RNA sequence: AGUCCCUCCCGCUCGGGAGGGAGGCACUCUGGGGGGACUGCCGGCGAUAAGCCGGAGGAAGGGGCGGGCGACGGUAGGUCAGUAUGCCCCGAAACCCCCGGGCUACACGCGCGCUACAAUGGGCGGGACAAUGGGACCCGACCCCGAAAGGGGAAGGGAAUCCCCUAAACCCGCCCUCAGUUCGGAUCGCGGGCUGCAACUCGCCCGCGUGAAGCUGGAAUCCCUAGUACCCGCGUGUCAUCAUCGCGC
């Protein structure tokens, strides 16, 4: 569906066998569920404030 | 003029796709530089294209290859500028130059000479290294 | 205006064709089979490039002058292709050079300062300064921004 | 004129140098140009540290800097036999030379 | 009134004359406006364009540029440039202007060649030889 | 040749390459909006200068990126097209002038033949070229899985601008088309969306592989 | 860089440019002494400490950036063939000198590199910009001779004074148009030189002539975090001649 932006508000720290993918906490700018909150894996350097295009924000990462 | 698309110049047939700067190349004996040489003593410009040559052009460069050396030709610009045998200055174009070439190999042979054995054997002449590289089996 | 203001190369061309004209600047009866510099691989393609060559050595004089055959022919020189070895710098031949600069000579545009080299004389200024004036005024047409220069 | 070129090892024996002769020129009332500092030379020489083949290839830089300085006087009678008269210590070299 | 003004960039070292006249720019006495190549000529023409047509009219500069490169040149005579027309003007908005567009053209670049070292030395500092392993 | 005025042109106006202007270019992704910079720029050479800071490259201008992505030699451990690009000694590196004139002669014929902005029409490839979703290996417990992860907006960048590079290099790899002719055909077919461009094409692979290992 | 004089050139000189003398050190530069950067300040975290993250100012923000300096010990790791040295041995031979040959051989396996497999190019003419270092049987500007290699005379320089030394990549204009080709330059023929007492084993350079694999490379594997990597050339150590090498620019 063309994508769902959804900004960070929190970094957990890192994760992954090399220690490349950042979790992170995200709200739903815009969708069905606009305004949740939920903890997603992002790869890539990643600040504050980033806006990132989810294709479905179903599934919620696991804890570290 | 006419435009033939191959033309024989010294027993070989010559592209005319091509400048006669290059076309000329094709016959053993005659390379890049020469060309220009012959070309320019001839009087005909380099970069025009092959097939616009006409028969008395063409006769030109018969003889100045036959005799390159009286016609202009610097003397330090030939095959072979001291001949073994007739000790004038000779240039020689395929069969010619290939003859010679094997005259001289068969006479380092002949007389035993050191390059004369490395020909025989095909192994490097000049002194190279044959320790790593010159693999051909 | 003066060389300064006018590309090497623009004014370079018109001074090879300028040269033309003058005839004591004339190809040695070498110059058809012969090379500019051992690091060349082929022999020029121009059949004028002698008028080429001399207008690049008079305007060389005129630049850096006073200059000698040895500084002239590392300017002339360049990289060769050595085959399996690695590329390395070359000077060029002095014949060619010698006898460019013996011609200005002959024509007037250059004098022979002794222990230093060759200069221009007022003779080949003018001349150089005429042809680069008259580039000058035909590039300022194209280009506004050199009217005030 | 006297032209005199001063060069040593030794910073300091240089300086020392130098002062002892501003102050004759000084004490003599002889207007002189200041100590000139030359580009200072390095020698430097790069050796293999192992005296064998084996091992990885390690290299020590080894350097010798010389400094010179360069003074220029006009020449008078007292003034050049007090230079003359100068201590010229072991590490550095001297020369003197009229114009 | 003449003021001088330097730049540098690597091995490059430009002094800048400016004073007044009409906008005649000169870099070793070739004017800027046949400048080759183009990268070089816009890295030259760049402060002038900020600073503006009325200023740039009414000066005239002459930079003598040695050592360095065809872009090292051409970058310490855009800093002496940028700092003679700062200094000329004495406008503090064309100096933050120029600040913010890049604060290279008033304060020089420090980077230099970092000395080069053993194990394949002449090709970097950190460039080393393929180990076989075996 | 080229026009004389061509040869020496004098800008006067501050636009990218003097040429173009940036203030009508419009980027619709908000998560690219903040990361591809549109400043007033005249010449997009920086010098580096970025590569000390982190998220220092966030403020280079998008030309000043593509010149240096299209500075390479196009393959040296990685296949390309099912083939390496070892360019020795004929590459780009360290030609930022060859290619800057490159960029140039890009942008100009894609300008001809589209109509519109150059750099607009970049922009649209970038967003058009940036994948969204991606796949790695985490380990959870004693063994390793095949993730499903997010990209951010750099990497979304770099992605783009590398796989567009990659295709251009690709396109002008030993055939007639030249570097610059390759360069804005691939841009322009990003644009268009049309599959042949290596940069769509590799996009909708990462898509689909992310996507299946979900 | 400003100022005075002389000479020359341009659009005929309003104006602009070049060189030489006087003169200056104003800028660059060389080289001695000093300052500056110190968590020093602000916000947050940690515990109020140790400290850490970000920010202002600043040329230089967190070991300022790069180097020299290699602990008690081990590795029976390498070196007696650099010098020193215990033991053993030759001792008129293994000691000492002279010519000639070999270390340069060549079905083959391997390491590290150069050149290439082309247009992110080859060729031709023209236009630009460095640094490090070296110079006495030495560097050699400058003139004459030669097509090139190279040959004759020879100023200056024991060096911030003279020379090596007007680098290449790069930029312009023309030809080539995807081809084992104007790509690639191995391999041989002829001829001309240089060094050296001596050039065949076994040297380097130059002109013409021919034109061998190679059209991007499996498994696997190497270096690199900023003026660094990659590309491009140059200096020097070895040297009577010879650099695809080491150390540097």
């Amino acid at each position: 569906d063309e994508g769902y932006p959804a900004e960070v508000i929190e970094i957990i720290g890192r994760t992954g066998t090399t220690g490349d993918v950042t979790q992170v906490k995200v709200r739903i700018l815009e969708g069905r569920d606009k305004g949740r909150v939920i903890r997603r894996n992002v790869r890539g350097p990643v600040r504050i404030g980033d806006i990132l295009i989810l294709r479905e924000t179903e599934r919620e990462a696991r804890e570290i | 003029a006419n435009f033939r698309h191959i033309v024989r110049v010294a027993g070989v047939d010559l592209d005319g796709n091509k400048q006669l700067r290059w076309a000329l190349t094709a016959i053993k004996g005659i390379g890049i530089n020469f060309a220009t040489m012959v070309c320019r003593v001839a009087g005909l410009d380099p970069f025009m294209k092959a097939g616009y040559l006409t028969d008395e052009q063409v006769k030109k460069i018969e003889e100045i290859l036959a005799d390159p050396v009286a016609h202009g030709i610097p003397r330090w610009a030939v095959n072979r500028p001291k001949d073994y045998e007739t000790g004038r200055d000779l240039h020689l174009i395929t069969a010619k130059l290939d003859m010679a070439i094997r005259e001289d190999i068969m006479r380092l042979r002949r007389i035993r000479a050191y390059r004369g054995i490395r020909h025989e054997l095909g192994l490097p002449v000049r002194g190279q290294r044959t320790r790593s590289n010159f693999r051909r089996g | 205006a003066t060389v300064y203001d006018v590309p090497g190369d623009l004014l370079v061309e018109r001074v090879a064709q300028r040269l033309k004209e003058i005839p004591e600047i004339k190809p040695p009866e070498w110059a058809p089979f012969v090379k500019t510099g051992r690091h060349k691989e082929r022999l020029p393609e121009q059949e004028d490039w002698w008028y080429y060559r001399v207008a690049s050595i008079l305007r060389r004089v005129y630049l850096d002058g006073p200059v000698g055959i040895e500084r002239l022919r590392t300017y002339y020189g360049g990289r060769k292709n050595r085959g399996h070895a690695p590329e390395k710098f070359y000077k060029a031949g002095g014949s060619i050079i010698r006898k460019a600069l013996q011609q200005l000579e002959a024509a007037g545009f250059v004098e022979k300062v002794p222990g230093k080299g060759r200069v221009i004389t007022p003779k080949g200024r003018s001349f150089l300064d005429k042809i680069a004036t008259e580039l000058k005024k035909e590039l300022e047409e194209i280009i506004p921004e050199l009217k005030k220069y | 004129k006297a032209r005199i070129k001063i060069a040593s090892t030794n910073v300091r024996s240089l300086d020392e140098v130098a002062n002892q002769i501003k102050q004759i020129a000084e004490r003599t009332g002889v207007r002189m140009s200041g100590p000139i500092p030359l580009p200072t030379k390095r020698i430097r020489i790069t050796t293999r540290k192992s005296p064998d083949g084996e091992g990885s290839a390690t290299f020590d830089r080894w350097e010798l800097r010389v400094h010179k300085r360069l003074i220029d006087i006009e020449a008078d009678e007292r003034a050049m036999r007090q230079i003359m008269r100068i201590r010229v210590p072991e590490d550095v070299t001297i020369e003197i030379e009229l114009i | 009134r003449i003021i001088q003004t330097t730049g540098k960039r690597k091995t490059a070292i430009a002094r800048a004359v400016i004073r007044e006249g009409k906008g005649r720019v000169r870099i070793n006495g070739k004017p800027v406006e046949i400048i080759e190549p183009e990268i070089a000529r816009f890295t030259i023409l760049e402060p002038l364009i900020l600073a503006g047509e009325e200023i740039w009219n009414s000066v005239d500069i002459d930079v003598k540029v040695e050592g360095g490169g065809f872009m090292g040149q051409a970058e310490a005579a855009r800093m002496a440039i940028a700092r003679a027309l700062v200094e000329w003007t004495g406008d503090m908005s064309l100096k933050e202007k120029f600040m913010k567009y890049d604060r290279t053209m008033l304060v020089g670049d420090p980077r230099r060649t970092e000395p080069h070292k053993p194990n394949r030395s002449t090709k970097g500092p950190r460039a080393k030889r393929q180990k076989s392993y075996r | 040749a080229k026009p004389l005025n061509e040869r020496f042109f004098i800008p006067h106006e501050i636009k990218v390459m003097g040429r173009w202007s940036t203030e009508d270019v419009e980027v619709r992704d908000p998560s690219l909006k903040p990361y591809i910079n549109l400043e007033p720029r005249l010449l997009p050479h920086t010098h580096g200068r970025h590569a000390k800071k982190h998220f220092g490259k966030a403020n280079v201008h998008i030309v000043e990126r593509l010149i240096n992505k299209i500075m390479r030699s196009g393959g040296s451990h990685y296949k390309v097209a099912g083939h390496f690009m070892r360019r020795e000694h004929r590459s780009l590196n360290s030609k930022k002038v060859k290619a800057y004139e490159v960029v140039k002669e890009a942008f100009k014929i894609i300008e001809q033949r589209t109509g519109k902005n150059p750099i607009q029409v970049l922009v649209w490839a970038i967003e058009n070229a940036a994948p969204r979703e991606d796949t790695t290996s985490v380990m959870f417990g004693g063994i390793r899985y095949h993730v499903a992860v997010d990209i951010s907006p750099m990497r979304r960048l770099d992605v783009a601008l590398r796989n567009i590079a990659l295709g251009a290099s690709a396109k002008c790899y030993r055939n007639k088309m030249s570097f610059a002719e390759a360069l804005a055909e691939e841009i322009i077919l990003a644009a268009n969306k049309d599959p042949k461009s290596y940069a769509y094409s590799k996009k909708l692979e990462i898509e689909r592989i992310a996507e299946s290992s979900r």
